[PDB]
């Protein structure tokens, strides 16, 4: 699928807060705190409950969001936790995760206290509701789950990234754990089929606190339409006889080579930590050695299919 | 993004300070814009946006923050009429087709 | 000496905040979040400067103020740092440590970042200003600071207490560093003899956050009136034969005996309270910093798993054909 | 009005104060045991002693609207209390000082 | 006050030991092993016990006494702690930090173990015994202690220095943490006022070392006589006019600048000193437990390579076979 | 080979020190610091020279030396080492790694110090010398190395194990990386093949300091002779009709195991740290996947030996 | 390795203490051999050597150390009629077989 | 026996001290720099001030044997220096006291 950039329905840094207090395109209420660098939509005090819900509503026939969140905790148990939602009307206030019950919608819910003593928690649930069932808070949302993957979220050295696509009937939730500084190191965690949402609604954040207290801090929301490869209209004669762009692109590279240049010598013309710096090392070692094993699958699943087609003749 | 909003010495001159200091009040329209173009791509993907641009024509430099309204007008004719790609992102290509 | 009790400078749990979201008798401006179990003067986020002032100006020869209050950050070295003003007029907004420069009084600075670049921080340093100096902030006031001492306030696994008593032109910073629940364990941080201070003025304390960033939450702040043994009129005859104090004092414990017992059994009769130990709370910063190293290996664990099944397969059928061919 | 003795000698408010913690409800308590529980549910801190901020939580209080006193008209109660009960100029209300008045 | 250097009471480097392996004016006993650079009075093994005190008795109204001393262990917890005495009679063995129990005098304790599991230790402990008071080891001395002070000063990248002074009947500790390599930025740990401490009496410093193991090493051990600014007699017309003290001073300071200007030259001129910085020879403890783990990651890494090429070649050659069957 | 333990030629713990504070069967001088737990060879000083060397002369043909030790250092670089002697006479004194030059038998030194400015330091190098060459201290005697390998021995988490076997004209040194507790974790480190030394000689052990300063401890020094399978004579009808050990042997176990049953409840009769316990569990998680990765290379071994097996037909 | 040496109660009664205390005056001839055998071998291999025979035999419980030669005759003497495998250890078998 | 004159003005012993730093021999030098450098060399601290364990290092010294002072003897040359030379009762010994004796 084709990815469309919408900057209307999503919010981001390092200017996240306009000169009046507020984030743009979006409205909040409750305990969240918006800041330039991220909102804290729930604070690490007793009984928050906070949200953060799109003013304009979204026409989107199969969409795409990225999300990067933290949830910081003082000890090993937490409560409660974030949920983003795509629903038809703004909650902005209610019990389900710092957002009102009978949602219509689908709720991507990142349990972190378990209220059923399962030890399921922490837990990366996709629930659905039309407007007639309501939350089952006591039990995690169980019975209701559509899917689920246990996946822990807390505490991570990086930010968690969460990858949330509707693309032809199907939700597919995409985790990325949260130990490596990349973008796009996504593994997959949950997804359901045939599901049905309506097509306007409100995309949106939440997180709720109870007795224990995490901080939920989102750094940024982007929300990418996805158009068929097909069903999109090409409109040619449209890229001005392509050359003014390979006229420009080597230039362009030029300058941002002399001006990284400049800022090179201009850095010490007037001017990490020891243990921060290992536990770097540390952690790129680890992924250095996933990665490498990773690796050694996929050459081992070469040979899988190299050996079956001997096998086949 | 008319041409004097972007064809202006001081606000850049005022804005590449800090990291980079040479001035140079004779700078090639290509080359201001060019500036303008950079430092405004935060995220550092060499990528104008939205939110981006948003910021851009907003900015912390008194005056009353505008209309949710007509910052979204003037945004949505700024993306209409300058990607090409219908990417959702503006280039340098299109920014100097443009 | 005789110890008063000043609630109109004073603020504690767990009822901190009234119905309509406001301290009583003190007030606050910045960034600070009043919750009922504390006040959360400067949360963890960049560029918070926040202030909680009293509302009345106190007027008390001789003082002793004690302060319960947390600096919980993820990193070792914090920004920006707490304060504990008794001033002349109010502080609300202002660039030292959340609060407004050029204050006629005193301030205890509890500071955890170096920018001397000494490294004697985190320090509580003692700050009298008659309203003329500028706090210098690029060197953690080591010029004109009255006294100092070096003691670290954060990441502790209970909360860290703090006394000032000003007391015959004494001002005595005395701190208890929370490695103990215990709330009489004070030990002596810094001095300051002939200090002065005006007659009448302000309490408040502010909390300012950097680059780096660390949630400082206040969970009391006790005010004391402080009189000399001598001074102090008895105005004697007032206890009313003192006969009935005896009668109330044992009934008052007999209430507390009988009170206990019933919540002896019905604490188990019907057990479903959770509860939440402080072993549970509490985990050291770089102990964290093992725990996610381990739970790296975790994952990578998985993939040697998962890759060994795939070997054993690649082993498994190979035989049969190996065994059918041949 | 003040620390009057039909604001302490509420059964109801005291039985449904006590509850959750103590179940067990029953309407034939005399005046003087109901005093008892009043002290020792307002007293948050544990430590047998009624303090300004304790007492100025039980009267303006939270039960489930009504409007809340004025901050100078609960310091006015407040210091009443406290220049007529507090005998050994403590600052704190023990039990014998509460049920002097 | 005023100063005066006392040499028969004293060592340093870096000439510490003499040819015959003994401490100039000093005796030592126990596990104590005396070097050039320092004195390691307690080696990191387990059970050791040791001390290095006065041979001739010092009597002194009032002193001062610089003790600089490194405590480094493994651990972040250590044993047993280090002692400085100003006794009556020698302390060469015994169970008290490696001295004898019933002193008459002053001991300082430095204690590294809180064996009274009150979480307050490292601790500068000042006990005075008049020779009737056991030490009580299990309790960390809490029962019987003058003064206290919680002060850390194992693994410092600088030496630690401790003065402790007895003037007008109060022994004062102040304590310089070891963060800085300035040898005049102490700190105020500990007072004791109307100290009672026998008129003459021996100097010493010992140490113990118990289940955990540290290395208690001292550098320095300067001692002072204080002499009050108004008791000294002056004695003068005894500086010879004072006119040669000028005639001689820029003479002193003009060959140091020559000396200096002659070494500038002779420094370069043959490059062949490797060097030592103070950056090379200090790292944290949990730095260290970071660093391991990473080398046990690079060790793991070559297993992955050669298991890597040898999936490799079953690529490779079984192509060939392939290639040649088919 | 058959092994039997030698006494006579060993020191160990917990009773290495006997009363009148010397180790039995073995000779120290110099700055040696015999405890009962280790012999701390070298302190950490400056310029400290130590030797534990054994008082009477081993005749073995073919033996194996298992040595236990710690470098502890307060810095990254060390000076300067620890020597493992099979000499002729005990030197007890010299420049050579605290002990005498012109040594007539074989040296294997672990140098920490790179006196040559080659970065192979740390190195374990073995010299032999008949008692006519001087060891080159200045260059770490890379020119008269008969074989080195690159190991690091300093600061390891777990005392460092090294097993040196001479058997049939060829010494072996292999080497425990010391980051597993396993005492049977030895990996290859270095060899010769036709190695002369003499009959009868002295083992011994040295360590020497420069102006860095490490901790040479030595925990364990058990010397083991081999002997091999063909000319042992095998002495049969000894054994006793072998139906006495079989009688004894699970009584034992049935005692062993009663009495580890009355310490279970005789320790909690009458009454590890968090960061340390997850460093252990950090190091027994590298050391699980190291042996998983190993287990692999093995299976993938059998597996090239099956395809081979099936390439021959 | 004598008779009399390993067969005395006291010894092993104080021996025993601190861990497990159970006074118990009737152990028969391979009950107290057994704890002898359990205590004395340190490594935790249930096997004795020759360095923990000597550290056995010579103890902490004054009276002079014994010669270096006099031990080493005294224990090869054990090590050559109780010894069967010839493996430089004795064992159970061995032990209670002689 | 003490701090004499021919112990400082002993060319040999101060050239082959200022050997490896001071690569300069030169047999010339009048007798009063040769005091400097004995001076700046015997001062260990760098502090240019000579105590009593300085003077003691520099009197009993090892150069490549010979026997060792006692310690009373050595006490008693200390002292001796020390109660004529150390004017202002100061324990350490200036430049300006060294030239004066
Ligand atoms: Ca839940
Ligand atoms: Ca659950
Ligand atoms: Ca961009
Ligand atoms: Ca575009
Ligand atoms: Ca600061
Ligand atoms: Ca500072
Ligand atoms: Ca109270
Ligand atoms: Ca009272
Ligand atoms: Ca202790
Ligand atoms: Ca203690
Ligand atoms: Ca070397
Ligand atoms: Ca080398
Ligand atoms: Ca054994
Ligand atoms: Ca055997
Ligand atoms: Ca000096
Ligand atoms: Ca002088
Ligand atoms: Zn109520
Ligand atoms: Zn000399």
């Amino acid at each position: 699928p084709h990815r469309r950039f919408e900057y209307k329905y999503s919010f981001k840094g390092p200017h996240l807060v306009q000169s009046d207090g507020t984030v743009p395109f979006w409205a909040h209420a409750g305990n969240a705190i918006p800041s330039s660098d991220q909102i804290r939509v729930a604070p690490s005090l007793k009984s928050q409950r906070g949200s953060v819900w799109t003013k304009t509503k979204a026409a989107f026939e199969n969409w795409e969001v990225e999300v990067t969140f933290r949830v910081t905790g003082r000890g090993r148990i937490g409560a409660d936790g974030l949920a983003i939602w795509y629903a038809e009307n703004q909650g902005l206030e209610g019990p389900v995760f710092g957002s009102a019950d009978l949602w219509n919608g689908v709720g991507i819910f990142f349990d972190s206290f378990d209220n059923d003593g399962k030890k399921n928690n922490p837990a990366i649930v996709i629930i659905g509701n039309n407007g007639q069932i309501h939350y089952d808070h006591q039990n995690d949302g169980a019975s209701q789950a559509l899917a689920s993957c246990q996946r822990d979220f807390r505490n991570k050295p990086y930010p968690v990234r969460a990858k949330i696509t509707y693309y032809q009937n199907t939700l597919t939730v995409m985790i990325n754990n949260g130990f490596t500084p990349d973008k796009n190191d996504y593994e997959f965690c949950a997804k359901v089929e045939n599901m049905i949402i309506p097509a306007q609604g409100h995309f949106g954040i939440s997180a709720a606190t109870g007795g224990l207290a995490d901080d939920h801090d989102v750094l940024s929301f982007l929300t990418f339409q996805l158009t068929e490869p097909g069903k999109e209209p090409p409109t040619p004669d449209k890229e001005i006889s392509e050359k003014e762009k390979e006229k420009y692109q080597e230039e362009f590279e030029h300058f941002q080579q002399e001006l990284d240049k400049k800022k090179e010598e201009f850095q010490k013309g007037h001017p990490e930590s020891v243990g921060d710096r290992e536990l770097r090392q540390v952690f790129e070692g680890q992924n250095r050695i996933h990665l490498e094993i990773k690796q050694l699958n996929r050459q081992l699943d070469m040979i899988l299919d190299e050996q079956r087609r001997y096998v086949s003749s | 993004l008319d041409k004097n909003t972007v064809h202006d010495q001081e606000h850049i001159m005022e804005h590449l300070e800090g990291v980079i200091n040479k001035p140079e009040a004779e700078m090639s329209p290509q080359e201001l814009q060019l500036h303008y173009f950079k430092m405004h791509d935060y995220d550092g993907n060499n990528l104008l946006d939205g939110l981006e641009l948003s910021t851009a024509i907003t900015h912390v430099h008194q005056a009353p923050l505008m209309s949710e309204d007509e910052l979204i007008n003037i945004i949505d004719g700024v993306l209409r009429d300058d990607d090409k790609n219908n990417d959702g992102y503006i280039d340098y290509a299109e920014f100097a087709k443009s």
